[PDB]
């Protein structure tokens, strides 16, 4: 239903990582995260969606769901990175990276990539300290070089 | 709030 109205996050996001996308629609990525910083649930709504994308078996809807991830967080809006910086989200990220999850069953691509936004956010938003914590587990665990 | 760390 929400998906049937192009200004909601779900249609935003679907259209944002579609499968079908030839390359990156920058315009629905940049729309999903403006519609973002409209409502108070919405940073909320929005990495609830980004986490079932992210865990997707097509790598290509993984792949942009990551790019949308990346763009958002860029922006300078603190109710977004607080949402990306709890373990409620976090946890989403490392059940793809972690070999006891579905690390065995994920694209290096896609681990890599995660991998590599995790460390620009400890080092660009260290106040977010549990993407800090998060990554230093995996660097423990032998995920992370 | 929030949930405890995934090991």
């Amino acid at each position: 239903e929400p998906a049937m109205e192009p200004e909601t996050l779900e249609a935003r996001i679907n259209r944002a990582t579609n499968p079908l996308n030839k390359e990156l629609d920058w315009a629905s990525i940049n729309g999903f995260c403006e519609q973002l910083n409209e409502d108070f649930e919405g940073p909320p709504l929005a990495t609830r969606l980004l986490a079932h994308k992210i865990q997707s078996p097509q790598e290509w809807e993984a792949i942009q769901a990551l790019t949308v991830l990346e763009t958002c967080m860029k922006s300078c809006g603190k109710r977004f990175h607080d949402e990306v910086g709890k373990f409620r989200f976090l946890n989403e990220l490392i059940k793809v990276v972690s070999p006891k999850y579905l690390g065995s069953r994920t694209s290096e691509k896609v681990k890599n990539k995660i991998l590599e936004l995790l460390y620009s956010w400890t080092v660009g938003l260290p106040e977010e300290v549990k993407i800090a914590e998060a990554y230093q587990m995996l660097k423990k665990q032998g995920i992370v070089k | 709030d929030d949930i405890s760390l995934l090991k």
